[PDB]
């Protein structure tokens, strides 16, 4: 049972940056026969993997000549030179010299970019919802980077506790930018004893935060 | 071109048994190895083993001795993976992938099926419109989406248009409520002088609960 360390567990890169990604086996992966059964798999957000490196530092068909594998033995690397935002996902090594074929734990590259402010939106709940018997409010930060967004619900002004949920999307393989969904879901009863409805979003990207709103039957 | 289209998702109870299939095409099928690989969610992917379709023999992974099995139909160039006595750690999805022999490694892939171990019963999304930011007759672009709300299990498919629309979607990762189901978003963006004249329907499909809906967006 060898194993395959697999380091950084995730990478930031800059655009346009070199990215090294390390693979180390407990024991070499020479073949008897010679050959370094080594390779390299990429798992784009949502995707199946794709086959990227063969045999240590061959490309696969249709790869940039940007990627390439080096190493010998027990100890390989993955460069990406001058990096791409299709680039981001999850990078695996994976032998097939020992008995039984193996991946590393994969590495996930993600990209480093310029602060990008989020577009703001507020929608309602729908009629064919709140004749359901139930209302969800829904507040979108679209576009931003990084990460990290503060989104509070103020309902009639009030702050609102632990009733929401936030969702994000993986970073944008062309501009790197994530958005996010945060939801907030009342019962019918509960949403129609109050009138305005408001998200209030900070981020990096905006001097002072940023919020939405609207009138329940607007 | 070499393509693999693997079967859809499936929700079994603990204990029943699930048979996965894996369609060929575009090259020929008893020359090249298939191999299944399990993906658990959040987790790394893991070689299960491989069916030689030239030999019809199987081999496997320490960890996958016993309750599996691949099967093959040559004649219509498939391949399957059967999990028998199905347990929780079997929730995943399953890859096949193309081995190509000559360098002992695996070229193409298939999309994935997923798999649920549960002992609940599936349950349909409800479809909701999020309607138009503004009206026609302003300026910037516009956002709206759909809520697909209260299913189970994952995956549900959100489009747009019937794929026609595609630039600009944005389908959030689906989101536990304390009800035990899961809920997500797809919103897009589009040039709000286009509300006037395009429309916009979202195509959700939850597979498992057999929920084709199809919700027109508009203000
Ligand atoms: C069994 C084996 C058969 C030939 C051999 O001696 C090595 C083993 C282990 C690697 C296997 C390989 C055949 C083809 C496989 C299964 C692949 O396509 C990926 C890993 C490969």
């Amino acid at each position: 049972e060898l194993v395959m360390t697999q380091t950084p567990l995730s990478l930031p890169v800059s655009l346009g940056d070199q990215a090294s990604i390390s693979c180390r086996s407990s024991q070499s992966l020479v073949h008897s026969n010679g050959n370094t059964y080594l390779h390299w798999y990429l798992q784009k957000p949502g995707q199946s993997p794709k086959f990227l490196i063969y045999k240590v530092s061959n490309r696969f068909s249709g790869v940039p000549d940007r990627f390439s594998g080096s190493g010998s033995g027990t100890d390989f690397i993955l460069k990406i030179s001058r990096v791409e935002a299709e680039d981001l996902g999850v990078y695996f090594c994976f032998q097939s010299t020992h008995f039984f074929p193996t991946f590393g734990g994969g590495t996930k590259l993600e990209i480093k970019r310029t602060v990008a402010a989020p577009s703001v939106f507020i929608f309602p709940p729908s009629d064919e919802q709140l004749k359901s018997g139930t209302a969800s409010v829904v507040c979108l930060l679209n576009n931003f980077y990084p990460r990290e967004a503060k989104v509070q619900w103020k309902v009639d002004n009030a702050l609102q506790s632990g009733n929401s949920q936030e969702s994000v999307t993986e970073q944008d393989s062309k501009d790197s930018t994530y958005s996010l969904s945060s939801t907030l879901t009342l019962s019918k009863a509960d949403y129609e004893k109050h009138k305005v409805y408001a998200c209030e979003v900070t981020h990096q990207g905006l001097s002072s935060p940023v919020t939405k709103s609207f009138n329940r039957g607007e | 071109q070499v393509q693999l289209v693997q079967s859809g998702p499936e929700l079994k109870k603990p204990g029943e048994t699930v048979k996965i299939s894996c369609k060929a095409s575009g090259y020929m099928f008893t020359n090249y190895g298939m191999n299944w690989v399990k993906q658990a969610p959040g987790k790394a992917l893991k070689w299960m083993g491989w069916i030689n379709p030239y030999t019809g023999e199987s081999t496997f992974a320490d960890d996958f001795k016993g309750r599996f099995a691949f099967f093959l139909e040559t004649s219509a160039t498939t391949a399957y993976l059967q999990i028998n006595n199905l347990k929780n750690e079997d929730t995943a999805t399953y890859f096949c992938a193309r081995g190509t022999t000559i360098v002992w490694a695996m070229d193409y892939w298939g999309q994935g099926t997923s798999v649920t171990v549960s002992s609940a019963s599936t349950k349909g999304p409800s479809v909701f419109p999020l309607a138009p930011s503004s009206k026609s007759t302003s300026g910037g672009t516009a956002a709206l989406g759909c809520l697909v709300k209260d299913y189970f299990p994952e995956p549900v498919t959100v489009s747009w248009n019937s794929g026609a629309l595609t630039s600009g979607v944005h389908t959030f990762p689906a989101v536990l409520q304390s009800s035990g189901l899961y809920s997500l978003s797809s919103v897009v963006t589009v040039p709000s002088s286009s509300l006037g004249t395009q429309t916009y329907i979202c195509n959700v499909n939850h597979k498992p609960s057999n929920t084709k809906v199809d919700k027109k967006v508009e203000p």
